[PDB]
């Protein structure tokens, strides 16, 4: 997983030399911004049942066949209701892990790398998702930095799913 | 490699859990140790070079076995190529003291190493102690309380002998 | 690899023989079976996708422990590489129909795979079962009697069925 | 050995692809073809002894100091004249396996590659051998399709010897 | 690789002395026989394909289940490997000639080369006895007194057997 | 180690040939410079002691700080003098292996390579050496092609430290 910290090592190492000035201030940077992150992920975390049910109506709400029309993709059924759930509790717990490591690294590996392969397979929307995640970014209810960061990494998935 | 917010992050992905906020708590206070842990960084890279040298005299010092004609470091190749050792393991100790975590120091490292060296002919027990010197000199350069704002370092400097340990035990 | 008529051909020159009227009249049959054998390559390729995804499904539901946290084909990454190597023996296992001769699923795909799966920690046992899976859903594709000429396709069913019964052994 | 089949394969894995309608329409092609391979190649066999003392002996005809001159390479004994009906021999069954595979795949495997290292290493002309295929593409009573098959093998094998 | 000079060097290094009066006079003695030597090479060299094809001959009268039907040296292109195998080896016969050392001969040539050919499935046995064979075509030929300035070379050719009987063991 | 000799079977290897009457002619003169060389060597080698003590105290003349500071890379004890005594043996002994073996070889793998990691991480000075090795050039005491031939990895040496 690439956090600010594994990049500059592999950076370095990739050249066969010991850290730089340069990459210790990367830490810093790092440090600096390390509880806002911390912060926004407790926050989220101790909302999670609301944001996540909130995010599961939203998308049905705007694609109410969704609900309606019979389908293993669907969620018709209490079956295809969970998978949803479910599916979007690990998009919110996944963000908060991004926030927590000051990187993109937990998204790319545990949900990015090969999401096109999955919904293309289980014929799922992306567009289901993208509706999820903004209803998430505006009932979060975070601010200042807390909320900048979280909204960072909850449009970098929005655009991964675009 | 992980570093040391991810470490954490993996282990409760595997469980399928949020961070709690005991967790959170941890890492908050390792976010406020920081500037320690970049202090030890660029002590030790600062100094790499009298660190490798100090500990090469060191040991060969204690065993001479290892430099008369038929020893293992004897000629200008094999002595360059033991030396060249010491300073990848000391870079690869830098790396996972700024991560916080000695997964690159393994995976990138360690792994295979003892094999290697059995392979080669290199005395595995001879590096171990080499690998002790250089923990003793650059310990004392990070650990030294000239020109360095006052405060307890005693948990950075563990995990960094941590470290130096590790590396040791993976080939003696 | 070989195929149905190089399979015999080997047999025999190892041997420093022609082949006998015997073996050329089976040869002849399995020439006047030729649409059936193209005909079951056309619909599991045309099919694929639809037979991987049906197959995963069925798989998942009776394994739900592959993709809880944890699990071997929990996270994006895994699952899609779960689906790849899916795709990968069906893809295979329609080169061997083609052909007429296991050869090259097995020199190509199945050798070493069983090896493969056990230093990466891929539960063998449960890619058997996918494959399983997919035999189940190509073969109801593979011998659907509409908008095709009426025959006996049996013995090509039969044959298909094995190449994907000796993907099956070779990792379980 | 390659036969049309197993180049289509070939085609379609070096692509990492599932085979194409034009590598199927292939597959009919050889199948169409198949049948006349299989009657010429019980025809040549039916005819082994005939065909292959009647070459040899055609060999002789146009090289006679092969059977007078003393020599390993040469047949001026018995022992040479074993070895040179031996590998008349085995050029006409290789020809067979071509023919019931459906391509050169037997002859460039089995004869050709490495034959001029052969010829080269015990002192073989490869034109004794084009004399030898010659007589058999006259001789073979094949007719059709079944000749056409035969001799676009017989063929091959000359122009590889020249 | 080493040669006879180098040989004796190393030796000598790995016990921190310089080479005695003894060992001097040795290489001085070596120097003088150096036409005998290089004649060796030269004619195992120009004659290289006699020796290949003529000990091939012979291996193949003696052992006919190799090149019958279904044998390891059965078909055009295992002929031709073998042959060039034959020739390999010849190859680097003449280069520890050459050098007056085995080690060239035993590190790019003979080393793991029995493990590789039981992989391959070649009788190890059956390549002794090409070697041997091209031992003896290429001693007659080294040792023929016609054209060249009278003298004993049986030194000289009791080394030439050596790294002859040296691959022929490798293998066998 | 490179040698006349290692050197043309290396060529000739790298080609996958034969060795050639250009490398034969190699050998040739490899063998008549063989004799001169030995000889040299044997005459370095007896004055061994007398050699190196005398370039050991021509380095403190011209270096004479080398005995008066303090320090692991000097020689102002009894120990650093006999790490100096040391090197200088070890060029000496080496050079006569470059002798017996007509080649560059020994020097380049005994000494040369890695030497200024070696300098520079031990702080020990390459002129200190290079005064010893003239020392040696100007009191070895030999003359003709035996003279030529010592002075030719003398000089090598030397150029190497430079
Ligand atoms: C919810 C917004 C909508 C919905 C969802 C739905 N999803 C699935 C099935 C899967 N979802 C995933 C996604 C992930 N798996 C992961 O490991 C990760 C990273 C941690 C992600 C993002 C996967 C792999 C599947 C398939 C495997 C499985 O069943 O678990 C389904 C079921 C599809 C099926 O055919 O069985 C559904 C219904 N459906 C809706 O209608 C909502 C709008
Ligand atoms: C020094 C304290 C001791 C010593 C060392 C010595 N090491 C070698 C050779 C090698 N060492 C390594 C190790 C690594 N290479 C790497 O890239 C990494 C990072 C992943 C490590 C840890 C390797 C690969 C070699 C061999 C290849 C090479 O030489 O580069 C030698 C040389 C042995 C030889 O004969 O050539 C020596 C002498 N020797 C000692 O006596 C000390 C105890
Ligand atoms: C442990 C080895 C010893 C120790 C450490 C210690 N350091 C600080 C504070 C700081 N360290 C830095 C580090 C850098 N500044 C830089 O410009 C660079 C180069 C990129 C580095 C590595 C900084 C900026 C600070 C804070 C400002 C300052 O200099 O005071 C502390 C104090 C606390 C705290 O974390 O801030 C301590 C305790 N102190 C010791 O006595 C050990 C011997
Ligand atoms: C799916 C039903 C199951 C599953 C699969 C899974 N496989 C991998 C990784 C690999 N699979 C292969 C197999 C092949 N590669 C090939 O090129 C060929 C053709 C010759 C085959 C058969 C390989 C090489 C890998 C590793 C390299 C790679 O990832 O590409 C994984 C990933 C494991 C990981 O941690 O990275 C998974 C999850 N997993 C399951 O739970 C199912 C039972
Ligand atoms: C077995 C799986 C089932 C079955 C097969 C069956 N097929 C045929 C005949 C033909 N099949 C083809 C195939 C193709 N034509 C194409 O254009 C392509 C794409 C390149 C393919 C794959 C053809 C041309 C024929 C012959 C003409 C026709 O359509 O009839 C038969 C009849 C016999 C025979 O071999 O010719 C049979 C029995 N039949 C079944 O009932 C199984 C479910
Ligand atoms: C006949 C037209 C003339 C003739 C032939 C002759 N051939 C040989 C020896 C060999 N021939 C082969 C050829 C093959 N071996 C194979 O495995 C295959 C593919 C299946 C072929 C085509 C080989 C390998 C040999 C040498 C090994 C052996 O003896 O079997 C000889 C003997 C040469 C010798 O020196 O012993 C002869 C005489 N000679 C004639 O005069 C005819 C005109
Ligand atoms: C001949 C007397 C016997 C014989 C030989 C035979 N050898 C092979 C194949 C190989 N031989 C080698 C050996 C080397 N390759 C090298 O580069 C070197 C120098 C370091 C050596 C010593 C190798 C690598 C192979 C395999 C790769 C290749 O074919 O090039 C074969 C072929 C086996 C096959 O089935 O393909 C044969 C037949 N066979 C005999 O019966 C004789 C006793
Ligand atoms: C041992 C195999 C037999 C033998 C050898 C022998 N050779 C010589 C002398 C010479 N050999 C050469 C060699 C070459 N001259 C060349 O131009 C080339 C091509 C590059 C080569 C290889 C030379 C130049 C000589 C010296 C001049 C001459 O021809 O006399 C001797 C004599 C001694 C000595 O070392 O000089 C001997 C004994 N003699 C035998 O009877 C063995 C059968
Ligand atoms: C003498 C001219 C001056 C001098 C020398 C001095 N040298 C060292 C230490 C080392 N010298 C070497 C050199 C080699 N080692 C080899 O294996 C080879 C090839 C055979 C060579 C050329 C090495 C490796 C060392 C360090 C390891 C060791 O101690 O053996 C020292 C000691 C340095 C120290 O810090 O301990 C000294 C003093 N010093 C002078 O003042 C002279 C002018």
């Amino acid at each position: 997983m690439k956090t600010p910290l594994t990049e500059a090592v592999s950076t370095a190492d990739s050249q066969g030399r010991f850290l730089s000035s340069t990459e210790l201030q990367i830490a810093f940077g790092r440090l600096r911004q390390a509880n806002a992150g911390l912060q926004a992920a407790k926050a989220l975390t101790d909302n999670a049942q609301s944001l996540v049910n909130g995010a599961a109506q939203a998308v049905y709400n705007k694609f109410p066949y969704t609900t309606q029309t019979q389908g293993n993709n669907f969620a018709a059924d209490q079956r295809g209701k969970d998978k949803c759930a479910r599916d979007i509790g690990y998009y919110l717990r996944i963000v908060t892990y991004c926030l927590v490591a000051g990187g993109t690294g937990p998204l790319d590996e545990y949900l990015i790398a090969g999401i096109d392969e999955i919904n293309r397979t289980f014929d799922l929307s992306p567009s289901w998702y993208v509706e999820a995640l903004k209803y998430i970014k505006a009932n979060h209810g975070l601010s200042g930095d807390a909320r900048d960061e979280a909204n960072s990494y909850l449009d970098y998935a929005i655009n991964a799913l675009s | 490699m992980f570093d040391v917010f991810t470490r954490v992050v993996s282990q409760a992905d595997a469980r399928g859990e949020y961070l709690s906020g005991s967790q959170l708590d941890a890492l908050s206070a390792t976010v406020a140790e920081g500037n320690k842990r970049i202090d030890s960084v660029n002590r030790i890279t600062g100094n790499a070079s009298a660190i490798v040298s100090n500990a090469a005299r060191a040991l060969f010092a204690e065993q001479p076995q290892l430099i008369q004609p038929g020893g293992n470091a004897y000629t200008s190749r094999r002595m360059a190529a033991c030396l060249r050792d010491m300073e990848i393991i000391l870079r690869y100790v830098t790396y996972a003291t700024f991560t916080g975590d000695a997964s690159v120091l393994e995976d990138r490292c360690l792994n295979g190493l003892r094999e290697t060296y059995v392979a080669l002919g290199v005395p595995g027990a001879s590096v171990a102690a080499g690998v002790q010197k250089m923990k003793e000199a650059a310990l004392d350069i990070v650990n030294d309380p000239n020109g360095i704002t006052r405060g307890d370092c005693s948990a950075i400097v563990a995990e960094i002998a941590g470290y130096f340990d590790r590396a040791a035990a993976a080939v003696a």
